[PDB]
């Protein structure tokens, strides 16, 4: 009978959806990758002592990577962490192998450029078992980079130095410009690190790795400047809904 | 399979409790369904003999009796059962006894005469429910003995579920054989001695299907007493195994079936014309079964026929007139082995399920027919009398099943199990199970016994070694395998994320049956033939849903019948729309559908009680589609749907592909199903929108933006979304935002026309804009609206 | 992949599913696609055992019929009803009330 | 729904072990539902399962 | 590939994921933001007056020298940033630690994980069927009751 004909093309009655920060989207992706590998996620405080951020990682007080680490200090003991290491040092002391964790969080350094910010996010993985080898470090990292960029891309492992790993290495992916681009660092855990947490390097071994989240987010979604992440321009964030 | 425990312990009596035996049977692959006592609990009941029975002087029904129970004197008992004579041995519940239900026995008067006890029946003791009379005991019954010692009523009837494998465990011997190997005890078997023929008669028996019946044993028994009573020890052994007592002939065949697992049958010899012909039935041959129902058999079914007609279904069910009746005197005992592939399925094809077919289709011991035939003959004669002729043996040694010769290697043993079992413990277990084991270098080679039908490959021996060694004694070891990530695609859209959004918008997930009432579904989708279910669970659940609306709307009615008007629910599942070019003639797409009704919110002190309308449901759908980032490429077009209101229904298109519908249920369809008011429904094809846009960053302008509003008057039939898509497509260098903020219909605009208030936001990344190019770009959009919609500016 | 792997995986699964160090037994059973086969029980507060899982090492005829060599590869399978495990986990009495879809019943699982 | 809570829980249990979730149709033929599982036509599993048969 | 055991992890159904709470806020119109941990003490001392916060002796800037006592300083600072760019209506939230000096806490400073947000402007963007009304108290509490309803403990909540 009656024809209550309406126009169905008018915008609906709703409130527009919000999105997550592009760093959070990247963090949740990597957790979902290593989640399917048995890697538990660990969290810890952002203010640490010199032990959990330096000494326990085979970095004595005289080591250059400490004062020349662009580190924020409060006393001679308390500091803003430069790596999510205090949560991994504490886990290895609470349990014996096998261990398989990733430790995301914020870290703080003292440079501020287009390529550097005083605060940034870091994802650091760790696995400690019986037959962990350098061939495993290459496999689980080539697997990650192939899946993070969803492409069978060119990678290379390059010798580096970290006071808490040996052999140490940094990896690069073939940048879209023809040159290489440093993505993440890694290496087999140092026996002195395992020693002061109750693990014997003769029985067990392992490898750790670390990567910047703002680093991989700029490569993944094509972000130009690094200050755009912490300016929190709603027009910028609304692109990652 | 039900069996008595005391009967099982006659073959093997391990030194364990009953429940310790039940769990031991369970751990051998025979799940026990229950363990029940044979009778109710009571004491003070004894055997007794009536010495004198006379008529009650004041009750025509009753009888005044004097019963001796081995006491100092004779007890006076009153009983009103019709079978109360004088030479009877009865069960007497003396004074001080108590029966099930705390029925204490006290001295009292029954219609005047004294009674110092009670004569019992099977129902009064919790045995069965045969209340036709009192208990009639054999004449050999010891007087002073308790009924539990004479009848062995301290027994349990164990019920077990036997899987299609382990066909041997369908008799007392089969279960006792396996109980023996778990306790490593020998098996006590009763002495079954052949009877030896005393007469000459036989009859011609020819089998024309040797592949179906490799062995058939016939034996005539002349001059028996069909009406002979079944002895009590046999009535109880059958009753404790879930089989009622019928006639003395069928109780013998049922006794040997339960004791040895061998099915047996008895024909009437004098109604057999010519002889026995074990043959495949003619395609279409009819046969009247014992229950009176006829069966049009197939050529696949094996039958036991004579030279004229068919008499029974081979190893499944017996015929009506071919069986033993009440005036026959000469019977022919059938005891055969049938190939399981020749018996399986034929019983269910005719809706039959017998003790015989269930055992033949799983396999009976082919080295067992003679031992069972000799026991049935001896038990039949010692009950009904008569003389037995010779055994008619028609055996084809070729078509008999061959005992497999399997090799069990140490390699696969510890690979499939992961736990080392000593070779001394392996060889014993296989031998106790009846295998001829030949030990070797890290290997065994066993020959499966004749009664096992599930031993054909090397893995079958692994299950046998492990289940005797005990699953509860094998340790746990976490799987050591590879840690590989797999294929992830960021462009994928999680269905769980969409359900999460609907949960945060006020929707409850529901799950409805895939088959729905075709009466209701025809009202929602008329003229579309659905895939139907022959022989369904119900006629209201006999049509595969072609949409989730039939179940959704049925769910809102279910909840509206419970004083709940407001229902906001959604479901995800497959629809089943027939299609010729689809696999299996049916295309099964994953659909997302929902339905809302009632007020927009529950009653709130600051929220208006308004009924939900069309734009409430679309706003929820635009929130769903916003996850894909392709909301700019979604169009809502008004298209007819018989279940939806024509003026308020919309098809949902994505870059040209219609991905579903949204609208209010048609008010006529709303009148049916008695929906309490206006309801909104939608449905979406999930695989069409399960892919989202991966973000790519664009440079943000550091310069300010400029907003301009325009008033566009168009015809009322012109969709407003197409004007917005024209303003955003024409202006791409500068126009970054097109939003409609007001729609006016009334005084100021002619009837049939409407004015749209649209705001344009202009911005560039390289400079600041000025009114010269701002008004020029706005005029560029105004003219485009006049070329496509004949629009204007007011 | 061995029977010791099948027991350890489902023991981890049942304990994490019920969040309780509960008693569990493995008893042999039959499935045409497993050999050895088994059914996994747990003891509820009612005292009796409750079957929940079926499992077993994959039969070699199945690995054969797809293109896998049982002498080279092995593996176990398992299967379970979700309604039965939901009732035990949350205390649901009548099983039919899952598909009645009474909103008074579904609201308890927010 | 209370059973989807259960399924999502079990998926997250086996997700941490490398088990990838796979889905398929509900109307299957006889090979993928019986034959490929060593259940021939004469096997009682085609009837003790109590199956709905279209053809 | 790494060869290791497939052992399940510790799962507690009674746990509520911070990702589940962030997702719900996204469905209520909230945009996640991330701000710095150190803020301007002059702005923080007018939001939390008299509350001495942990200061950086040698910071990158005096405007980034005080470890935040709450996420409101960075959130409200982000609101002004977007409002200075023709964005009147912002609805944002953030998750992060706060730094409050506590002598009973490890290292004399307690670091608890917070969840804070802020909304302003109209309730909706300019919509053809929704009236321009500025957001009030019961709009933000409604989003909080939705967050607290995830725990099943909203009946044990007072305001
Ligand atoms: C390693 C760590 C500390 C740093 N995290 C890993 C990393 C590796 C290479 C580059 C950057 C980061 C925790 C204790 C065990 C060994
Ligand atoms: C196909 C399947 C699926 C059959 N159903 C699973 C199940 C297994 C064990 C016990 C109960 C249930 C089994 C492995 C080979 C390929």
């Amino acid at each position: 009978l009656a024809a209550e004909t309406i126009d169905v093309s008018l915008p609906g009655r709703r409130i527009e959806n919000g999105g997550l920060h592009p760093v959070t989207r990247t963090i949740d992706r990597i957790e979902s990758f290593f989640g399917e590998l048995g890697f538990t996620v660990a969290t810890g405080p952002e203010i640490e002592d010199d032990y959990h951020n330096f000494d326990a990682l085979n970095i004595p007080g005289h080591h250059p990577a400490r004062a020349d680490h662009d580190t924020f200090w409060f006393d001679t003991t308390r500091l803003l962490r430069t790596q999510t290491s205090g949560v991994q040092i504490r886990t290895m002391k609470a349990q014996q192998p096998p261990i398989r964790i990733i430790a995301p969080g914020r870290v703080y350094r003292n440079d501020y450029d287009q390529t550097h910010t005083p605060m940034f996010h870091q994802m650091e993985g760790l696995i400690v078992d019986t037959n962990i080898s350098f061939t495993n470090l290459k496999g689980t990292l080539h697997d990650f980079l192939r899946n993070f960029f969803e492409e069978d891309l060119q990678i290379r492992f390059r010798p580096s130095y970290f006071p808490f790993t040996e052999p140490s290495a940094e990896v690069d992916v073939m940048g879209k410009n023809g040159k290489w681009l440093e993505v993440l660092g890694c290496g087999m855990v140092h026996p002195n690190v395992l020693r002061n947490v109750g693990i014997d390097p003769e029985v067990y071994s392992g490898f750790a790795f670390g990567m910047g989240m703002e680093r991989l987010t700029m490569l993944r979604y094509g972000v130009t400047d690094l200050r755009s992440f912490f300016e929190n321009d709603l027009r910028f964030l609304k692109q990652f809904k | 399979m039900k069996f008595s425990e005391l009967w099982l312990r006659e073959w093997v009596n391990p030194a364990i409790d009953s429940d310790a035996l039940a769990n031991q049977i369970t751990m051998a692959g025979l799940e026990v369904d229950g363990v029940e006592p044979v009778a109710g609990s009571f004491h003070g009941v004894v055997v007794g003999e009536v010495v004198e029975c006379a008529q009650h002087p004041n009750a025509d029904k009753l009888r005044v009796t004097k019963v001796n129970v081995g006491g100092d004197r004779l007890l006076d008992i009153v009983c009103g059962a019709p079978n109360c004579r004088q030479g009877l041995r009865v069960a007497v519940a003396t004074i001080g006894a108590v029966l099930p239900g705390d029925f204490k026995i006290k001295a009292a008067k029954l219609r005047g005469e004294p009674s110092e006890g009670m004569l019992c029946s099977f129902s009064e003791l919790g045995i069965s429910d045969d209340h036709s009379g009192i208990i009639e005991l054999p004449a050999d019954a010891p007087i002073g003995t308790d009924i539990r010692e004479y009848l062995k009523l301290d027994d349990n009837t164990i019920e077990i579920s036997v899987t299609p494998n382990r066909a041997d465990c369908l008799g007392i011997i089969g279960v006792a054989r396996d109980v023996a190997v778990l306790n490593q005890l020998p098996l006590v078997q009763p002495e079954i001695v052949p009877v030896g023929a005393t007469i000459d008669d036989t009859l011609p028996i020819t089998v024309e299907a040797p592949e179906a019946c490799p062995r058939y044993l016939g034996r005539v028994v002349k001059g028996i007493n069909v009406k002979a009573p079944t002895p009590l020890w046999m009535k109880e052994k059958l009753r404790r195994c879930g089989i009622r007592s019928i006639d003395a002939v069928v109780d013998v065949t049922n006794y040997v079936l339960l004791e040895l697992g061998q099915p047996m049958h008895a024909f009437d010899k004098d109604r057999i014309e010519g002889g026995i012909v074990v043959r495949m039935a003619k395609e279409g041959e009819t046969l009247v079964l014992l229950d009176g129902t006829e069966a049009k058999l197939n050529a696949d079914t094996l039958v036991i026929a004579d030279h004229n007609k068919a008499l029974a279904m081979g190893g499944i069910f017996g015929g009506e007139h071919s069986g033993v009746n009440d005036e026959t005197q000469n019977v022919l005992l059938e005891c055969a082995f049938f190939s399981p592939l020749s018996i399986t399925g034929r019983a269910r094809r005719h809706g039959l399920h017998t003790d015989a077919s269930h055992r033949y289709e799983r396999g009976v011991d082919p080295a067992l027919q003679h031992k069972a035939m000799e026991r049935a003959t001896r038990l039949l004669i010692d009950i009904c009398g008569g003389e037995a002729g010779p055994v008619i043996d028609i055996t084809n040694e070729a078509t008999l099943p061959k005992r497999a010769t399997i090799t069990l290697r140490r390699s696969k043993l510890d690979r499939l199990i992961g736990h080392h079992i000593a070779d001394e413990q392996v060889t014993d277990i296989l031998r106790r199970l009846g295998c001829e084991v030949t030990e070797g270098k890290d290997e065994w080679q066993a020959v499966a016994p004749s009664w096992r039908f599930d031993m054909e490959i090397e893995e079958d021996l692994v299950e046998e070694v492990a289940r005797v060694y005990g699953y509860n004694n094998i340790p746990d070891e976490p799987v050591q395998a590879s840690l590989i990530m797999g294929t992830h695609r960021e462009a994928d859209l999680s269905l769980k994320r969409v359900k999460t959004l609907l949960n945060d918008k006020g929707y409850q997930e529901v799950i409805t049956y895939s088959f729905v009432d075709p009466k209701v579904q025809q009202m929602i989708h008329p003229g579309v033939e659905a895939l139907l279910l022959p022989s369904p669970i119900s006629v209201e659940m006999s049509a595969m849903r072609l949409s989730l609306w039939t179940g959704l709307l049925a769910t809102v009615v279910y909840n509206q019948n419970r004083q709940q008007n407001r229902v906001r629910i959604f479901e995800s599942g497959l629809r089943f729309v027939p299609d010729t070019q689809a696999p299996l003639g049916i295309r099964q797409d994953l659909m997302l559908a929902g339905v809302i009704c009632g007020n927009r919110y529950e009653e709130h002190w600051n929220l208006a009680k308004e009924t939900v309308d069309f734009y409430d449901l679309k706003g929820d759908l635009e929130s769903v589609l916003d996850l894909t980032g392709k909301l700019n490429e979604v169009e809502f077009r008004a298209e007819a749907n018989p279940a939806l209101h024509p003026g308020q229904s919309a098809a949902i298109y994505l870059k040209g592909e219609r991905i579903g519908f949204v609208g209010v249920v048609h008010p006529e369809l709303e009148r049916k199903l008695d929906l309490n008011g206006r309801t909104l429904v939608f449905e979406l094809e999930w695989n069409k929108l399960a892919d989202r846009v991966v973000p790519q960053a664009r440079e943000i302008s550091r310069f300010p933006a400029n907003r301009r509003d325009i008033a566009v008057v168009v015809a009322e039939n012109v969709p407003a979304a197409d004007i917005l898509s024209e303003c955003k497509k024409v202006g791409v260098n500068q126009v970054v935002g097109v939003n409609l903020f007001d729609v006016y219909r009334g005084k100021g605009v002619a009837e049939g026309y409407k004015s749209l208030a649209i705001s344009l936001i202009l911005q560039d990344t390289s400079r600041t804009l000025e009114e010269e190019e701002i008004a020029a770009t706005v005029a560029k959009c105004v003219e485009a609206l006049k070329e496509r919609f004949q629009a204007s500016l007011r």
